[PDB]
């Protein structure tokens, strides 16, 4: 359904000045010599009806060229769009759009003009979210922390940058295929200082791994000299332990010998 | 992703193929100006559709190509983009989606939008793909109304550029051989202080283990003992 109150007039006011200033911003009135007034969204022409549309559409998705019959491609267009009120507009009233049913295609201009301006902030997020997720994989990697299957993860990121530099180059280079010139220096030397900057951090990191495996190994031997005296320390006690034992083993199995000997000597009797 | 362009064609350097098929790169001038299509092939099905596979996109079907309809063209397209450009379409889309910068009466009811936009956003990241190709002519009919004449026009630039990657892929090791040496050289670190650390630890842990044992013996013994004796 439509639920837009577009047959309201303070909200056709408002829309048609949001139209106006839109195009305005974007010199709607210049790129076409075809002027725009909001007396004239009050009163289109149809000729400035297929004009914006076009200019919109063009704003919103430059590779279409227009073709077939305009009332045959506005449906198609709103469909691939999947503009949520297509099902509530006939395609026949197309063709007189400053007729009684001027309301529904003013609101479509409307939609599409908030669609264009969404459509730009998309774009600008999507191109900061780019050039900040390329920075995570540095800045992940010049922090110390964490041992937890993540230097597999860590090995992933180094290849996923050489990856993008590569990248990087072979689009560049392609560009210069294609425009027929063959310059591939500035490519390679970009992709140079790339490498050098990939280089330098993962030389510092292998330092870094260096260190401290020859520091635990330091720490090891420290250790287990610990270790070994210790182990020295208990079989030392454990053996005096054991003769001590016998010993004692020993001379009470005599004297107890001497007593039954005396006792039977004694029983004889 | 564990796949790519550039390791698999490497993967198939090491193999019997040689270059991963194909004959390389293609480059059309044209005076025609009267007309003008832009300076790559068309070549046309089963070489096209031989290239596509080569390069693991295992979407690529000839039945495809010349009889094209929407949600496949879709799949194909976010393959190649992330497999060639390295991107992930999916997180592109939700980092456009996410919230905390406008706030706006009438835009309670964003969700009217949210689809078309998303639509729009694909399209768009496809242009820019295709823009660096010599095509400017993508549009949304290549996503959402399909033509075999677009798609093979599309798929035979793109073909172009993956031999043009193969072509220069010899500049490329110079840099890929010092990457692995190095990435190499880490986990031979790693796992040689992995090892030292649970050697001492086992070792640690096994006398005492040696001689709580040891201990609890002795106790059991002795007590055993003068529990019957006293």
């Amino acid at each position: 359904r439509d639920p837009r109150p577009l047959r309201d007039k303070n909200f056709q006011s408002a829309i048609q000045e949001e139209i106006y200033d839109y195009l305005k911003k974007n010199k709607f009135d210049i790129e076409t010599n075809h002027p725009i007034s909001i007396k004239f969204l009050k009163q289109p022409t149809q000729k400035g009806f297929i004009i914006i549309f076009k200019w919109l559409y063009l704003r919103l998705d430059p590779g279409y060229g227009f073709t077939k019959s305009i009332e045959n491609e506005i449906y198609q267009i709103l469909k691939n769009l999947r503009y949520p009120f297509l099902e509530s507009i006939n395609k026949s009233q197309i063709s007189a759009v400053g007729g009684s049913n001027w309301h529904k295609f003013l609101g479509m201009l409307h939609w599409m003009v908030r669609t264009n301006i969404k459509l730009d902030m998309c774009l600008n997020k999507v191109d900061r979210s780019l050039i900040n997720q390329n920075t995570q994989e540095i800045t992940i990697l010049s922090q110390p922390l964490k041992t937890l299957d993540e230097q597999d993860q860590r090995q992933e990121r180094y290849e996923l940058m050489v990856e993008k530099l590569l990248i990087d180059y072979f689009t560049e280079s392609y560009k210069s295929f294609l425009k027929l010139e063959d310059n591939y220096e500035p490519s390679m030397q970009e992709l140079k200082l790339g490498f050098e900057k990939f280089v330098h951090i993962i030389n510092t990191d292998v330092t870094s791994t260096e260190l401290k495996l020859e520091e635990l190994k330091v720490d090891l031997n420290r250790k287990r000299y610990k270790l070994h005296q210790q182990v020295i320390h208990v079989i030392d006690i454990t053996s005096k332990f054991k003769i001590n034992i016998q010993s004692s083993l020993e001379n009470s199995e005599n004297e107890l010998g001497n007593v039954i000997e005396e006792l039977r000597n004694l029983e004889f009797e | 992703r564990r796949k790519s362009i550039l390791h698999t064609i490497r993967n198939s350097i090491a193999s019997g193929a040689r270059i991963s098929l194909g004959s390389g790169a293609a480059r059309v001038v044209n005076g025609p100006v009267s007309r003008n299509q832009d300076v790559f092939p068309i070549l046309d099905l089963q070489e096209l559709v031989i290239c596509l596979q080569s390069c693991d996109f295992a979407l690529a079907t000839q039945e495809n190509i010349s009889r094209p309809t929407s949600d496949y063209m879709v799949t194909l397209y976010k393959q190649i983009i992330e497999n060639f450009m390295g991107i992930s379409v999916e997180s592109l889309l939700n980092s456009s989606n996410q919230e905390t910068g406008d706030g706006h009466l009438q835009e309670e009811n964003e969700n009217i939008y949210l689809d078309t936009l998303n639509v729009l956003v694909l399209n768009k990241i496809c242009f820019k793909f295709f823009e660096n190709i010599g095509v400017q002519d993508f549009n949304m009919t290549d996503l959402y109304k399909p033509e075999a004449q677009r798609t093979q026009r599309l798929l035979s630039a793109v073909v172009n550029y993956a031999r043009f990657r193969e072509e220069r892929m010899f500049d490329c090791n110079s840099f890929i051989l010092q990457m692995e040496s190095l990435l190499g050289q880490i986990n031979k670190l790693n796992d040689e202080i992995k090892q030292l650390q649970k050697d001492f630890e086992v070792e640690v842990k096994e006398i005492e283990i040696e001689y709580s044992l040891l201990s609890g013996h002795i106790n059991k013994y002795m007590n055993e003992m003068l529990e019957y004796m006293q």
